[PDB]
């Protein structure tokens, strides 16, 4: 935002939302950062806003500046001569086995998992949930009704609570935003908590900046962002904030 | 202009659908939608007194064979992206090339800090990616700055094809359009609706995911 | 066995006594420089020995050393560090 106001020359002032978290169309009414921009009490909302079709009809989202998604984290004499030749060959075989030994010493399926699509349907009952009133919860209900219904008894309320409950064993898997869970994985105490696979993203999208509908700034707002990637300021900025410890 | 933009601005074309590299020059002249690809840039590369002496010599033989085992075990056991100094100041040996009149050449010309690279690639720019791949398969080339997905599919096709480590300039590919038209809003909405569900995974199963 | 598998200077005798050993040594530097001036004012005989091994450029000394025509090259510390890397 400091980089933004510099080139377009617009003044501003911040304040914190009091009702809602990120936006929820309740009785046809939106709240949170999105809800105000609909009411035009604020002209821009900046933070962690997930681009999706539902939210793109009430506001306008500029070009995303970071790529994320939905992920799940879990806690980590000739005869005598012949006999001598045989013994020599055995020693050779033995040497090859040893050398080879020293050399070698020196050297879940995913969201659609059976334990996921059939939760608590196996000898060991599984457990997993996510924070309600979010974009990730909305996506689950609109693609897997029964899977969404199962998670109702494992709903969390914060990032730390899920991490600790997973550490204590009270939870087996936690589903949340991909971008932030990557940050916690590289900054957790030790490397006990990991994400599925080497990093797997479902339903790729972007983080966006909420603007009042049909604004005249949207042409100028996004053009600055493209200037950032071309020059390369995000690399330094992401190393400042999004770098990690664990590998 | 020329190429795809030269044809589109001439009116002979209406909507460019291709692996279009989103940059700053194109956004000023023509419109885009949400990119359907996510990747960066990389390099393609090609790949009884005698009894005392007898027991002493037996010990000598044992230590000699132990030493031979140790030494045979030791015998049998014991570029990296743009940051290569040999590519910072190249020569006639390391041959890195790119596609003539492609977006990568303009991108490297934008940053004058790689002017020597711009002064080296100018002598070996090839018309198409197939020409560069064939030439490097003949080992006539040594490096090839190109997209990640294309070179990954090529490495799946040809086992000798190898990529480097650095993953930089993380841009996307999108759908080029005409100027402000009603063929934009619903187009971008459709692209987003295709990205949200498993359609992209199915298309990857068709072409991207498969290995050779 | 596994642990085992895991595992002088300007006043040198060959310098202060150059070509005074079974294997004749060789070393020189570029004339008309500050380094040449320092040598003449601290080691007269050592300066006199180098008169037949005078170079004319950085590259020439490096190549002659590579070809074996020279054994040691004395020059500025800052730049020879650059050439080494
Ligand atoms: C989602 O929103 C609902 C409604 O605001 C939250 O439910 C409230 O939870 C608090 C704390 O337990 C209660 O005091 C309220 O009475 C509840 N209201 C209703 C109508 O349910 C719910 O906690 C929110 N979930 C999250 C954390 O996103
Ligand atoms: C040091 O300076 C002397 C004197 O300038 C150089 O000797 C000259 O060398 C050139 C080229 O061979 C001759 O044309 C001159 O006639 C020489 N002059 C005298 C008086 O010797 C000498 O080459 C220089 N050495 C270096 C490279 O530092």
């Amino acid at each position: 935002l400091k980089k933004i106001s510099k080139s377009v020359k617009f003044t501003y002032d911040l304040y914190l939302v009091t009702n809602g978290k990120h936006g929820k169309k309740i009785n046809g009414t939106w709240n949170g950062m999105i809800g105000e921009v609909v009411m035009k009490r604020a002209y821009m909302a900046v933070g962690s806003l997930t681009i999706n079709e539902e939210r793109s009809e009430v506001v306008d989202f500029s070009v995303p500046f970071i790529e994320t998604g939905i992920s799940v984290m879990v806690s980590r004499t000739t005869s005598k001569i012949m006999v001598s030749v045989w013994a020599f060959f055995a020693v050779i075989f033995l040497a090859s086995y040893t050398a080879n030994l020293a050399a070698f010493m020196i050297q879940v399926s995913g969201l659609s998992d059976k334990k996921f699509q059939r939760p608590n349907d196996f000898s060991p009952p599984f457990r997993f949930g996510t924070v309600p009133n979010g974009s990730t919860e909305r996506n689950i209900r609109n693609n897997y009704a029964e899977m969404h219904a199962y998670m109702g008894k494992f709903n969390q309320r914060g990032v730390d609570d899920a991490l600790l409950s997973l550490k204590t064993g009270k939870l087996d898997a936690f589903i949340y935003d991909a971008a932030v869970l990557n940050y916690m994985a590289g900054r957790d105490e030790g490397c006990k908590l990991v994400t599925i696979g080497s990093g797997k993203v479902f339903a790729s999208t972007g983080y966006g900046i909420a603007i009042q509908k049909d604004s005249g700034w949207k042409r100028q707002v996004d053009l600055a962002i493209l200037q950032l990637f071309g020059d390369g300021e995000m690399e330094e900025l992401e190393a400042l904030w999004l770098t990690g410890i664990c590998h | 202009w020329n190429g795809m933009m030269g044809e589109l601005l001439s009116g002979q074309a209406d909507m460019i659908v291709a692996p279009l590299t989103i940059n700053n020059e194109r956004a000023q002249y023509i419109e885009f939608s949400k990119p359907f690809k996510y990747q960066g840039l990389t390099i393609l590369v090609k790949k009884f007194s005698a009894r005392i002496l007898g027991m002493v010599w037996a010990g000598f033989a044992m230590i000699i064979v132990a030493s031979y085992t140790a030494n045979l075990a030791a015998f049998l056991v014991l570029i990296t992206g743009i940051n290569d100094p040999r590519l910072r100041n190249p020569s006639d040996k390391f041959i890195y090339a790119t596609v003539k009149q492609s977006s990568v050449d303009i991108y490297f010309r934008r940053q004058v800090e790689l002017s020597t690279m711009y002064r080296h690639m100018e002598k070996h720019n090839y018309e198409s990616a197939a020409e560069a791949i064939q030439a490097v398969r003949d080992n006539k080339l040594h490096a090839f700055i190109w997209d990640s997905a294309v070179l990954e599919f090529e490495a799946s096709q040809k086992c000798d094809l190898v990529t480097t480590g650095e993953l930089f300039f993380r841009s996307g590919f999108g759908i080029g359009m005409r100027k402000d038209s009603p063929w934009k809003q619903n187009v971008s909405l459709s692209i987003l609706k295709s990205h949200e569900n498993g359609f992209m995974e199915d298309l990857d199963k068709t072409w991207v995911r498969y290995q050779e």
